[PDB]
């Protein structure tokens, strides 16, 4: 429900979508041919059914960063240049845009705010479930302390938003009231200490979620850089070398697809993995693993 | 504008490249005994994920810093 | 040079090695299955046979591929503070093959285990028409026997006498260069070890009554000359006196084999401290001296299983 | 105001990623530490997390100075 | 009068060079032991690849304060 | 003033944070040590503890330092 | 005219000091891969992936160079 | 009455406190990291780690002394 | 106008001092490494010159921003 | 009066400070092996506390320099 | 003339000296090696000194920046 | 005749400052081996402190330089 | 009129000097070595003096640009 | 007319004082190998006392650029 969509966030371009439609096809052709995979340089031999839920999860990315390789409007990082196919007032050729991604005035308080609203969904969520799991197995210190967390996290929003942010600091006194009460009864109540360093570190993974608008500008406008001194110097300049700078901003539009789509596809699952996973628990005991009668067949 | 504008933006940059530096200071020891217990057996990832991420409490404090520095402006 | 790609490797030679259940289990049977549990683990990837010979060539053959290649693969300050822990083994060849020059049995006589160094420098370090040139094809060039053949090569050519300073000085030398340099978990390390070898040189030079302070050293902390003396001599006191210090149970220990084992026992716990020091040397040290230990302790099951001694005969020696 | 606010802004933005940078050069080390102490067992978690998030006393007092100078601003 | 474009712009040039060096002094250590599992087995790649590319955080979040300031020049 | 304000407060942030550094720096290694002897055993836990509180009299110092200069301000 | 040299001083900090970074982190990498190498010839491609990878920090200090440029 | 001497003495006295912090911090981190080795192994040195510590706070209190002088003399 | 040529050049020297600082401190232990593999043996000559000179790029990239600003001056 | 006083304070600062850095890195190292020769035997009192106090000729010197200044003042 | 020649010359002596500290970084780890390479045997002097005077090609290139500021002056 | 006597003696202050700190830097390892080689034997006096005293040149150097920007003063 | 003379002497100094830093650190682990050669044995002693005498080409091109700088004053 | 007199002596402070930490840290890790050679036995003295007055020629040129500085002015 989230990391796909997430993804679709980072990167926005329609290009990027076509050519990740184009390996996924090619890597479903290779489950058709049931062949597993096999390269002796990173020595990875696998199996297709996991080459076949790789097919998935493809699929299922790519339809994300499609629809916000539109709400963005970005094809191929910047091939609105020659056919003005999004409609921004400074050259309205075509359809509107919804966002224009490049410039800051525009977009960086709205995407910043939208970017910190998905981290407070995804943190409230997680310390309501480790609340419901404490009510759970009738233990008391794990109910305590998500609705510490709760409490405590809640009542710092409110003073920033309040003290930091706009006026009308009339009303979410209260909640700020609120907020703090909680936390106090719940470390009175609780005598499970040292949550008071953690309530920072806990704003903290509320707040780190600015990093999907951040790579998201870097790699957009980064795209976007170099399809503009390609094109542009190509086109004005000689207008017959334009396949010359259109295949080396090809080639090395290319090369940062494969030096940075690593890191920023590795970018959502991390932040889910030490964010939300890491909130309601997951890290005790280890649990153990489920293994039948084999049969190796 | 003048010299108001011009020295609040370096007031920013230089808290955030410096804060940047703190947490690349402490997660560089910090991975590399990660990737040591990570070495040893596929078994402390849920631990050496937790104590490597502590450290971004620092450069989200420099973020901090900057965007109340970019809403003074 | 860089530590922590060396602790890569060691961590994960670390990652493979044997359970406490293994030898429990291993502690009664009749040495079939001994070689049935011995054919899984890493030690079988050069088990040929069976028997004795062929299981100590492969504990010896898998020792030198898993222990004698981290000495290489750093360069520098890291290889010249991982290289003072196998460096036994250099001296018992050195000294074997010192005593075989003076002997006049053949260079093809000793077996010569691996040390740290390449054998061509052993065919090649036997004729020397000075001892001095031996000492000089020996000398790679950081190395403490490099250092310490020539320093107490100043006297004659080839004696006896020359061996007995050639262990002290090389004693004493191990001692000043663990303390030449900054790895805070293996200077401590060192002198604990050579403490406890002239402790145990004492007890197993009781009764004689000849000169201890020409065979006493220094570099230990624990120790210093009158308890070494007092300690030659026969009232154990003094070894009841020795407490704060790790020489913790081992008080009122008057033979030999008692003594060395509560000697191993206490160098093999304060040597499992390194892992307080994952990225300096303690880490490398703690999985060594292990390795060691494991080894010796994997040869003494095989003995008992091939001979069919009793348990009781081997339950004191698995105590740590 | 001109040349007033640039230079506080300066102030409270070298305070605040100096401070960061001094419990990052802490937070390696500790972190390092505690990172092996769990690898050797997992019964160390409270202890390394006691001593990992100590020094971040330091950052609360470079917020503590930064947020002092943008109510003096 | 005229202290604005430059001063803003050398704010923007220190954040992203200082964060860049935060995420270097990172990336050397952690690399160093990434390459010190892989060359040893060939089965520690993606759990090596993930620590390595962990700490390219830094130079975004420099980057994301190089941006806004090139949205205010 | 113009230019009074702004350097008392480039001087009050300098001093804060760069006491900050010298008492991270300090931190680093003894709480290493201190983990380290807690790994040992839970014997040396308060001695441990004495050590790594004893030289935030650094950062007393630079605070005690920064609100003269605030009273001074 | 006078912030046109400024832009310029953050042009070069910002492409000096991403350098920087990346030789510090190509320092320790670039010494593993030259004993991973000395150890076999089989790990030549591990070596230079390892190695090559640090570059997004001086194509992202192009990237600062070229906007402060594309402005002047 | 200064217009430009009020801000530069503070910076002056800032950098001095500051900068022998450092100083002390850099000592005091090997020697605490020694000490605290020494108390580790035994119970028994306590008081000379303790006064190998706080032997190098001369730097921090001239420190406040050079600060304080340039708060007399402001 | 002045107080241009000397700021774009002092941007120039700079970055160009600053990335052969770059280079120094990766050449420093990669040439390390590399005559210890030389001394090892002379057969893997060529790929500890290939790993030495690597590095290059970064003053090559050095010497373009140089040669940029000079052809803007 | 004017523009003299602030810069010879900030001349006098330097020097204290860097002085006082300048015997801290000396200390750390002698008072590490101080503290050595103290933990193997008693008989050090009397070597580590001169070499330890040796080297605070270096601030004397600058408390020098810092007075020669200020009576300059 | 003017300012700027002093602020190009400061540029000029700052890429030289830069450099200067860059390939001496460079030359310390290389030159420690080869000195223990010459100490193994004698045969591998050219290799040691081709290891060692291949990073100058850094202070050749500070030179031609140096040169080429002289020539715009 | 603005900053004539303040920018003198910071120029004195950085003088005295950086020598205190270069031979900090020579005086911390050269009295660890000293104090190493006096808790070895007693007989090493005369050698430590001739090898530690040696470098107190540096900051007689300084102070030479000190006294003739006190002279010119 | 003119500040000319006093930048150039900055420029100068601190080519001189940052050049001398580069080959103090060059020299430092090269003499380490080199010592440790010669405690050795004797055998190999002109090969030191030119291993440590070599980075002296650092401060030679660091004396040529001071002078060149010299004589274009 | 009242800096062009006041620059040339952070110039030349920042000449001596910087190379005067250019041979501290050359004289560190010799003088470091040196008294451990002292400590092997009494009779390599005299290359001990060469190696180390060998790094004074850097700080004896800082001090040609100083004096050459002052015949300036």
């Amino acid at each position: 429900v989230f990391f796909p969509f997430w993804f679709g966030m980072i990167v926005g371009d329609i290009g990027y979508a076509l050519l990740f439609y184009l390996v996924g096809r090619w890597l479903s052709g290779y489950v058709k041919r049931n062949e597993p995979l096999v390269i002796d340089l990173f020595a990875l031999k696998l199996k297709p059914q996991v080459i076949g839920k790789l097919v998935h999860i493809l699929n299922w990315m790519v339809f994300w960063t499609v629809v916000w390789g539109v709400i963005y409007g970005e094809f191929f990082g910047t091939f609105l240049e020659h056919l003005g196919v999004f409609g921004t007032p400074e050259h309205p050729g075509l359809i509107p845009i919804l966002i224009h991604r490049i410039d800051t005035a525009k977009t960086a308080n709205l995407l910043i705010l939208l970017s910190v609203a998905f981290g407070v969904v995804l943190v409230f969520f997680g310390l309501a479930l480790r609340a419901y799991l404490g009510l759970k197995h009738r233990h008391m210190a794990h109910f305590w302390e998500g609705v510490g967390y709760l409490g405590g996290l809640v009542g710092v929003l409110a003073l920033a938003a309040s003290y930091l942010g706009n006026l009308q600091a009339g009303w979410l006194q209260g909640l700020m009231y609120l907020g703090f009460g909680v936390f106090l009864l719940a470390v009175l109540m609780s005598r499970i200490w040292l949550m008071i360093p953690e309530i920072f570190t806990q704003a903290g993974h509320i707040l780190s979620h600015i990093r999907i608008y951040a790579v998201g500008a870097a790699g957009g406008i980064l795209a976007g850089l170099l399809t503009d001194v390609g094109f542009a110097l190509a086109e004005r300049l000689g207008l017959l070398g334009v396949l010359l700078g259109l295949l080396v901003a090809g080639v090395l539009h290319l090369l940062i697809l494969l030096l940075t789509t690593l890191g920023h596809m590795l970018q959502p699952i991390r932040l889910l993995w030490v964010e939300f996973f890491t909130k309601f628990g997951f890290y005790e005991e280890n649990g153990r693993p489920y293994r039948p009668f084999k049969s190796v067949r | 504008g003048g010299l108001d504008r011009g020295l609040i933006a370096v007031g920013m940059g230089l808290a955030v490249g410096l804060a940047a530096l703190g947490t690349g200071v402490a997660q560089a020891r910090i991975g590399a005994a990660g990737v040591g217990a990570i070495a040893e057996d596929r078994s402390n990832f849920g631990t050496a994920l937790i104590f490597l991420l502590l450290p971004e409490t620092l450069v989200i404090f420099g973020l901090l810093i900057a965007f109340i520095l970019n809403g003074r402006l | 040079d860089d530590f922590a790609y060396l602790n890569a490797r060691v961590r994960v030679r670390r990652g493979t090695l044997l359970k406490e259940s293994f030898f429990q289990e291993a502690l009664d049977l009749s040495f079939a299955d001994f070689l049935r549990l011995l054919s899984e683990t890493v030690y079988g990837g050069e088990l040929a046979g069976q028997g004795l010979p062929d299981v100590d060539r492969a504990v010896l053959r898998t020792q030198a591929k898993l222990v004698g290649d981290l000495p290489r693969l750093v360069t520098g300050e890291a290889r010249e503070a991982v290289r003072l822990l196998l460096l036994r083994n250099d001296l018992h060849n050195l000294q074997a093959l010192l005593r075989a020059k003076a002997t006049g049995r053949p260079f093809e006589e000793v077996l010569l285990l691996p040390g740290t160094l390449r054998e061509e420098v052993w065919r090649q370090a036997y004729e020397a028409q000075d001892p001095a040139g031996m000492a000089q094809v020996l000398a790679v060039p950081g190395h403490p026997l490099a250092r310490a053949l020539r320093a107490v090569l100043r006297e004659t050519q080839d004696l006896a006498r020359v061996e007995a300073l050639l262990a002290k000085r090389f004693f004493e030398d191990v001692a000043k260069a663990a303390k030449g340099l900054d790895q805070p978990a293996l200077r401590d390390y060192l002198a604990l070890e050579v403490d406890a070898e002239n402790l145990r040189t004492a007890f197993k030079l009781q009764g004689s009554g000849l000169a201890p302070d020409a065979f006493f050293l220094k570099g230990g902390r624990f120790v210093d000359r009158v308890r070494f003396a007092r300690l030659m001599e026969g009232d154990y006191a003094v070894l009841d006196e020795l407490s704060g210090t790790p020489f913790s149970g081992l008080s009122g220990v008057r033979d030999l084999k008692a003594l060395e084992r509560g000697l191993r026992c206490v160098l093999l716990k304060e040597a499992k401290k390194g892992v307080q020091d994952p990225l300096g040397v303690g880490l490398v040290l703690a999985y060594v001296k292990e390795r060691e230990w494991e080894a010796v302790r994997l040869r003494l099951l095989a003995r008992r299983a091939y001979f069919g001694l009793p348990r009781a005969q081997v339950e004191e020696e698995v105590v740590c």
